[PDB]
RNA sequence: AAGGUUCCUAAACAACAUUACUUGGAUUAGGGUGAAUCGAUCCUAAAUUACAGAUGGAAAUCCUUAAGAAAAGGAUUGAAAGGGAAUAAGAUUAAUAGUUCUUAAUCAAGAGAAUGGUAACAUAUCAUGAACUUUAAAAUGGAGUGUGAAAAUCUACGGAAGAGUUCUCUUUUCUUCUUAACAAAAGUAAAUUCCACUGAAAUGAAUCAAUCAGAGAAGUGGAAUUUAUUGGCUUUGUAAGAAAUUCAAUGAAUUGUGGUAUUUUUGCAGUCUUCAUAAAAAUUAAAGGGAACUUUUGCUCGUACUAAUAACCGCAACAGGUCUCCAAGAAGCAAAAUCUUUAGUUAAAUAGAAUAACGCAGGUAAGGGAAGUCGGCAACAUAGCUCUGUAAGUUAGCAAGAAAGAGUAGCUCUGGUGAUUAUCGAAUCAGAACUUUAAAGGUUAGGGGAAUCCGACUGUUUAAUAAAAACAUAGCAUUCUGAUAAAUCUAAAAGGUUCAUUACAGAAUGUGAUUUCUGCCCAGUGCUCUG
RNA sequence: GAUUCACGCAGUGUUAACGUGCAAAUUACUUGUCAUAUUUGAGUAUAGGGGCGAAAGACUCAUCGAACUAUCUAGUAGCUGG
């Protein structure tokens, strides 16, 4: 499993066509977009929620999310 | 006071079988498989250890970068910068001295 | 210590089954079988062990292809 | 533990093994010069002895003269008071 | 034992499937002397040696 | 912290008077740094019977097996070099 | 009776050298052209310590003249060779020490070691620790010259025999008493089977012709013919005097 | 390793477990062993065996790279403890799981002629690199000291949840508060080796110890490597959604920070010791030289169970024997004896009653104390630690824990031994009052002395009546041998051992440390001779 | 190749226990020893007038001053029993 680190690389790398799932996280805090890519799993840790929903539209219609809770699915 | 077992079937603590215990969830502890010791490598003509190379196993040396495993210079990575600095003088000052020799 | 004591270290096999007699009498260390002679192309049979012949010799098993030709 | 803090059991019908066992000779000279040349580089370092006069002491310390760290800034004090004469 | 070769495992399974007794319909013939097993054995008796 | 047994007080007293004597004298040659010829320092230390490595300056030198070199040793040294240096000039 | 411990030396059962952690042969380097009228460059890369024998070997690096490539060698270290050394092979090399000559070079009276026993076997005699033959004469009519073997007696050889100039190095090795049984057994670690060595009157007389009776002695002459068989061969074999010297 | 179905479940109890059994490792019938990542498979070690050749009446023996038109240089086998490409956490089953399920990875084989730094050296594959050659890794003894790190135990501050005691008290006692493989670089260490500036004497630098310097110390600034995967520790993705502890009847709560403490594990640094120098190849990388992101596959074999006071070997559920890994508290110098926590068991050739003799095992005793007896056999007695003191003899090292004498408890105090600028932390030593049943002794725990004989010492031996005064041993000494030899195996042999050797060596012997000394005898029997 | 404690190992003494035993050699206490001439596992080597032996005629599958198994063999017996 991998991090990327900013804003830059999460948004051009949903944009790809090689991202296969992606799972959010809703922690008490902060927020983890852990896509899951051909061969790593990439997670962006972000606190502003505002920074969230940007990151909330820019998923493609073409694959399954699934946002979690303090409860397991 | 977690008492732990091999999980493999090498029951003897030989050099190829050491292990490291680890915490686990739940306060389980478990065995892992913990690589040997290996040497650096040597310059050709006195025998003392490289630097810029790490100590690795034969094998790991194949899935480091090609700039890991090497030093940038002539006789780069089988002689050390001292071992190297006498050849460029011998190789040189010899010339001169068979040059007017004969 | 020559009977009981000592008899506790046992459990390294000398002789393992044999690949053309199929007895345990292949001795590992000598790498030939001590009751049908491996790899030595002739089949062990001394005139002294009398019995040892008629315990495996022709006739005392299938006979597969012979009992066909005599008949014949 | 509480009481043995105290010293309460610390006795001498107490103890069934040898005076090095229960405190070996060897860690309490390693302690004592760790704590004594500790003193004489910082001494050195901070500028109030030279060189010179650290050297004599470094021996000196080697040597087994001084017992305790008192008993070191004490000889510190009176050979400098030496050195201005 | 934990490990063992091919040609050794497919005759231990030979051995526990020859260490079964008579069939109840095959006693039940006529003239049929065949009531108990005479070459049985078990891991507690006899070792069978191999 | 002895009177005359200094090397050979680890024998403690079970070897007999002349043989702890006599290993006296070869066991301090063998444990004692002699002066290197090329390196010219007090460095070089035995390693193993008849192989004495300079430590100062990296060099193995061979010669005796409990001394750098035999009386024996030097006098070849000199008896070769006086044959060479005459052989040469008539 | 039985078969005394010098008739199973013999076999080769247990009694095989153990040598396992030796280096290797060490001798001369193969005869060849450039060493028969020319002379060769030998570097002296590093003294090693053959496990088993009391001499250092040397391990001598020349250049293959006639191919590409090294031509690793090993010798036995003459005393005072030092690594890093260039030491020249050849009938023409120089009289300095180490440098391989042929004994028909050498002056009467230098010293050569591990000296050849005939041309090409590369070292015979004069190979023991601390131990040196020393050139006598030499004969122009048959090309022969005389030494003196380490033993005192005196051997007639080729000129062409190559000999190492020098004394062997590690000399003086058995001035120093062993002390213990133990230094003694580990002195047999790279050798044969032979330490503890049990008398022959302390024996039974099946074992040894010395196994005594009701007192332990001998009760025949110990000094024997030269033609006795094996297994009766004991003591002193074709003895010309016995008896401490005086 | 050995055993082989003993493993799990159901029915059942004629036999077997020195009574009985509803129990069983026993009867019958079903069920169970899942691998690209663990091993075998691959490589070599001590060693082993083939074609041709040599030897041999014969069986067959020898050579293993030498004899060969054989194999670029030499054939086969040889390790489930040596070398080795790659996997973890949670969960599941009546049993299998580094093997299955979820999640998350890794390896191999494919498929789609460059810059920077003064220098040490450095750049998410990059940045060409054939023949031939070399270097290095794989790859290596042991002892003792110091230290970095992790885990366990102990402990400090602040807590969250539950459990135990409570008529006598206790802000009390206990449990839980965790995290992998593989990767990232907020912050931050110890050690070692190098580079650049300057050139040390009034010599310095430093360690517990050492050790180092004008072929260059100390100082300042840098570089590299090791430290259980990347980069050692904290931290982060994995990852809380898992797990542990609670509450409610599937749904809810929490998971800070330290330590100048003890042990274990794993590394690093130098020091010491050898007449000991403490493996090979597969396989991999670099250099010298200049010729010209995705996706596919990963085959075969073992995997159940005991590993023992009931699954192995001893005729058996035999007090015998059998190689290893993990390791809590009290107490002490101690992995000692004694007691307890997690875990296992209360059954392991049957019990009840009475409390005779003679017994096996364990004890005690008045007065005397070896008078018993072959003989202090057996038993009793001294025993830890601190201080004082310690003879003759002696190889000057030892004798020596010689012998002998004093102290030791409990409670309340005081002082000494350090880090940072008053706080904080360690068990250790010393001293003073007061009290008592006057104190190592529950357990563990030397009897001492004066002489004589033998063996020099540590060591080994008659498995099953002899453990020594015997054997060995270092020391002394004797004999032969120049290597095509000496010894010496084979019926024979370009055959074999010492010999991968070479007189400071090989072989054959007697005496048995050190000190002192080895006397006279060559007639006899051996050996030898240049007669 | 110092003195000792422990895990282990041995077998000095009781000539203790048992002696139709737990045991075809074991048990208990006492004693010694407890890392360098140390203990131990696996593989490999040495085989009967042979091997191995720090030497006791000891060890060589409960067998050794010449192993076990089979052939000569129903060996011979002036000797004992029927």
């Amino acid at each position: 499993p991998k991090q990327v680190q900013e804003f830059k690389q999460i948004l051009k790398l949903l944009k790809s066509g090689s991202i296969r799932a992606v799972r959010v996280k809703t922690n008490g805090e902060n927020t983890k977009f852990k896509v899951r890519c051909a061969k790593y799993l990439y997670t962006y840790i972000c606190a502003d929620k505002a920074k969230a929903e940007e990151l909330k539209k820019a998923i493609p219609k073409d694959i399954h999310v699934v946002e979690i809770a303090k409860k397991a699915p | 006071a977690v008492r732990v077992t091999y999980v493999r079937k090498h029951s003897y603590n030989t050099k190829s079988n050491g292990i490291r215990i680890v915490k686990t969830a739940g306060g389980n502890m478990t065995v892992q498989h913990r690589q040997k010791i290996s040497n650096g490598v040597r310059c050709g003509d006195c025998g003392c250890v490289l630097a810029g190379i790490r100590h690795i196993r034969p094998h790991q040396y194949g899935w480091l970068g090609k700039s890991k495993r090497t030093v940038t210079r002539a006789y780069g990575g089988v002689k050390c910068h001292k071992c190297v600095q006498k050849k460029i003088l011998r190789a040189f000052l010899i010339n001169e001295h068979n040059l007017i020799k004969l | 210590t020559k009977g009981t004591s000592c008899r506790g270290t046992r459990h390294n096999k000398t002789h393992i089954l044999c690949k053309r007699c199929g007895k345990r009498s292949w001795h590992l260390q000598k790498q030939r079988c001590a009751s049908c002679g491996y790899p030595d192309a002739k089949m062990r049979q001394y005139a002294w062990g009398y019995k040892a012949l008629r315990r495996r010799t022709q006739g005392t098993g299938r006979m597969r292809h012979l009992k066909i030709a005599l008949k014949r | 533990k509480q009481a043995k803090i105290l010293g309460r059991h610390t006795g001498h019908g107490k103890r069934k093994g040898t005076k090095n066992a229960r405190t070996p000779q060897k860690t309490l000279w390693i302690i004592r010069m760790r704590v004594l040349r500790r003193l004489l580089l910082k001494y050195r370092t901070t500028g109030k002895i030279d060189k010179h006069m650290y050297h004599d002491f470094y021996l000196k310390v080697k040597g087994n003269q001084y017992k305790n760290k008192k008993a070191l800034m004490e000889s510190i004090f009176k050979a400098l008071e030496e050195k201005k004469l | 034992t934990g490990h063992k070769g091919f040609s050794y495992k497919l005759k231990l399974g030979k051995k526990i499937h020859q260490n079964r007794g008579v069939p109840q319909w095959f006693r039940m013939k006529t003239g049929n002397t065949i009531n108990y097993n005479f070459k049985r054995r078990h891991w507690n008796r006899r070792k069978m040696g191999m | 912290r002895t009177k005359k047994v200094g090397i050979v007080g680890k024998y403690g007293t079970r070897y007999g008077a002349s043989l702890r004597k006599v290993i006296k004298k070869i066991e301090i040659a063998q444990h004692s740094k002699y002066v290197c010829p090329f390196c010219c320092k007090e460095a070089v230390r035995r390693t193993a019977c008849g192989i004495w490595e300079c430590k100062g300056c990296k060099k193995q030198i061979a010669g005796g097996a409990y001394t750098l070199s035999t009386i024996s040793g030097a006098t070849v040294r000199s008896t070769v070099r006086r044959l060479r240096d005459a052989k040469n000039s008539q | 009776g039985r078969r005394t411990l010098s008739q199973r030396k013999g076999r080769g059962s247990i009694f095989k050298s153990r040598s396992h952690h030796k280096l290797g042969v060490a001798q001369h380097r193969a005869i060849d052209f450039f060493e028969r009228h020319s002379t060769v460059r030998g570097l002296v890369k590093s003294i090693e310590h053959d496990p088993g024998r009391g001499a250092p070997l040397a391990r001598v690096v020349f250049r293959n003249p006639r191919q590409y490539g090294l031509d690793k060698e090993l010798f036995i270290c003459a005393e005072g060779l030092y690594s890093g050394q260039y030491i020249y092979c050849g009938s023409k090399a120089s009289l300095h020490i180490g440098n391989v000559l042929p004994i028909g070079q050498c002056p009467e009276g230098t010293v050569v070691c591990n000296v050849e026993s005939k041309p090409g076997d590369r070292g015979i005699i004069a190979r023991a620790s601390g131990n040196y033959a020393t050139v006598i004469s030499h004969n122009a009519d048959n090309e022969t010259t005389r030494i003196r073997l380490p033993s005192g007696a005196k051997k007639t050889l080729k000129s062409n025999c190559r000999a190492m100039v020098g004394i062997i190095a590690g000399g003086g090795r058995t001035e120093k008493p062993i002390l213990k049984a133990g230094v003694a057994y580990r002195m047999y670690k790279a050798k044969r089977t032979t330490w503890p060595r049990v008398r022959g009157v302390a024996m039974n007389p099946v074992d040894h012709p010395h196994g005594g009776g009701n007192h332990q002695h001998v009760g025949h002459p110990t000094t024997l013919k030269r033609s006795s068989p094996p297994g009766q061969k004991a003591g002193k074999v074709a003895a010309r005097r016995t008896g401490l010297i005086r």
